[PDB]
């Protein structure tokens, strides 16, 4: 039915071992550059009331 | 014009001039507004207005000698300018009047006048200033928990809990006798050598000036105080300098001078300049700079401001500036490097020759506190005339490849990209 499972499968898993190692790294890098906002802190302070 | 040092029991240093006559003795302090933690803020500042109200206003009546002051961060810089053949007066008051005695100066309705004055004046400084407002939040970015981060002035919160007795605190913490000066700036030559000892010109509380634990630190933040009711916008861009007594002092002040300054409003600054004046000039990219490297014994920070009225092109305005930066490390021409020596050359001249001795008396204590001896500007012209683009090149690399990047400015920002459109491009080019 398909003369291609041995390459079939032996693909599958390098393909599944670089991506799940690339989606860790991934995961990583959105960690690292998007902690410049998911900390960052707002003060207010009330306007002098004049107009 | 050759500058004396000696050590009996204060430092005294003189500096003969006679070309101007304003004979100006004075004091210098090597612990002014960094040496303090910042919930007791302006003490330096209390102290300076007192002098500056009461004593301006005795010293007329009694003689005739004005008085000035000055802070930067650890500079009770503290001067009393006069006549030529008058310093002995000078002297005479200064010993009466600001080392002993602090009581009746410090008299309750005197303190609280100053009090409300230096509150009204800082309240409007926070509102009406714009540059040294951001240049402010600049440095307080910059160094957070550190004791070089809070302001010359002070808070509001921080003046309203100060009366006496945290004055008196700082009075017998800092005005030891370890760390100040007696400059003599002006043209004067030798009185200031002797009738600076005799036999109780001592400050009080000898001993020693208690060393703060933490040293200094470097981390990039933003202090934006966006607001668009105001016109204009304002950025200052920075990255860490170099501290004073290093041997990248010269080369860092050289580094800040290609660029230079400039002013779009002027026949005889839109014209002249580098590729980015250039690239600018097209559009109203931009509307002022100002580039400077401030140093302090901490450490140092190589500066950058503008004020420009143009509000949606601020990012081509960093992006350009950014290049430039970049590519200092990269190639420079040696046309360059010479235009920025005389220019240097010639700022520097202008700065130490000032004919007002006060500026000169300032500058004399800040070396002599912090390098130990005043550094000639003959040796800075032969030390300089050696700058050669290698070392401009290695100082950039180390100290402009990818470094963190403390930017604090009020105004209209909302344009201003946040942080990763203005520090990662700060090395994008293929080096
Ligand atoms: C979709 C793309 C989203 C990402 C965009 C991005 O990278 O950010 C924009 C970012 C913003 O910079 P800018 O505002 O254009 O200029 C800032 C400096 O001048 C930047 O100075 P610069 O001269 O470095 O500008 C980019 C420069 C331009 O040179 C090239 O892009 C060469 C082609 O590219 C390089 O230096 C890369 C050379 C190495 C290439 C390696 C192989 C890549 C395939 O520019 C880039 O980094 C563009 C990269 C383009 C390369 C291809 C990207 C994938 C395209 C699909
Ligand atoms: C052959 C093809 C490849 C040629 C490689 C050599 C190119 C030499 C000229 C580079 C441009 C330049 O040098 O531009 C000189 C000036 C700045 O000079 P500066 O930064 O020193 O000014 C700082 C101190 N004076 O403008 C610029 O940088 C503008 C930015 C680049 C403009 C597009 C350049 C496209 C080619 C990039 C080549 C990258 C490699
Ligand atoms: C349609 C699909 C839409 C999504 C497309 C995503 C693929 C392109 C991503 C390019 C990001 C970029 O080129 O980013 C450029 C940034 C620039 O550094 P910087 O941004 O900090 O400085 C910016 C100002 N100086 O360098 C990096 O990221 C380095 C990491 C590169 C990772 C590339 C991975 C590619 C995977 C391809 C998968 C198949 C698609």
């Amino acid at each position: 039915a398909e003369p291609e499972h041995d390459e079939r499968k032996r693909l599958g898993l390098k393909t599944v071992i670089i991506l799940s190692s690339l989606y860790l790294l991934s995961i990583w890098v959105k960690k690292f550059k998007w902690a410049g906002i998911k900390t960052r802190k707002f003060v207010f302070n009330p306007p002098k009331p004049r107009k | 014009a050759e500058v004396t040092q000696l050590s009996n029991g204060i430092v005294v240093a003189t500096e003969h001039n006679p070309s101007a006559h304003t004979a100006s003795v004075g004091v210098v302090f090597g612990s002014g507004a960094a040496n303090e933690n910042p919930y007791n803020n302006g003490v330096s500042n209390l102290w300076k207005n007192i002098f500056l109200s009461k004593e301006n206003s005795a010293v007329a009546a009694k003689e005739g000698l004005a008085l000035s002051s000055n802070i930067s961060r650890d500079f009770q810089s503290y001067i009393v300018s006069s006549l030529p053949g008058s310093t002995d007066k000078s002297l005479d008051f200064l010993n009466q009047s600001f080392i002993q005695q602090k009581a009746n100066l410090l008299s309750s309705s005197n303190f609280e006048a100053t009090k409300k004055s230096v509150l009204k004046q800082v309240q409007d400084f926070e509102e009406n200033d714009h540059p040294n407002r951001v240049l402010e939040h600049l440095h307080s970015t910059a160094f957070q928990n550190t004791p070089l981060s809070l302001p010359t002035r002070g808070t509001l919160e921080s003046l309203e809990n100060l009366v006496v007795a945290d004055l008196e605190s700082f009075a017998n913490n800092h005005f030891l006798n370890s760390n100040a000066v007696v400059v003599g700036t002006g043209n004067i030559k030798h009185e200031d050598l002797v009738n600076s000892i005799e036999s109780k010109n001592l400050s009080l509380q000898t001993g020693t000036k208690p060393v703060l634990k933490k040293k200094a630190a470097f981390l990039g933040s933003e202090v934006r105080l966006r607001d668009d009711t105001l016109p204009k916008a304002w950025i200052s861009l920075a990255v860490e300098g170099e501290p004073v007594n290093s041997p990248n002092y010269f080369v860092a002040k050289l580094a800040a001078q290609i660029f230079g300054s400039y002013n779009a409003f002027e026949p005889a600054s839109r014209l002249q300049g580098i590729k980015l004046l250039d690239n600018i000039q097209e559009y109203q990219l931009c509307d002022n700079f100002n580039h400077f490297s401030l140093s302090y014994k901490d450490s140092g920070l190589w500066g950058f401001s503008t004020a420009t009225r143009n509000v949606t092109m601020i990012d081509d305005l960093i992006h350009f500036t950014l290049k430039q930066w970049n590519r200092l490390t990269i190639s420079v021409t040696d046309t360059e490097v010479e235009r920025a020596k005389s220019l240097l050359k010639l700022q520097l001249g202008q700065l130490y020759e000032s004919g007002n001795p006060v500026n000169d008396a300032n500058l004399l204590g800040a070396e002599v506190l912090i390098k130990g001896s005043k550094l000639s500007l003959g040796e800075a012209f032969k030390k300089i005339d050696a700058i050669t683009v290698k070392d401009v090149k290695a100082w950039a690399g180390k100290r402009l490849w990818d470094q963190d990047i403390a930017i604090a400015g009020t105004g209209q920002i909302e344009g201003l990209l946040d942080y990763m459109r203005i520090r990662s491009d700060m090395s994008m080019m293929r080096w």
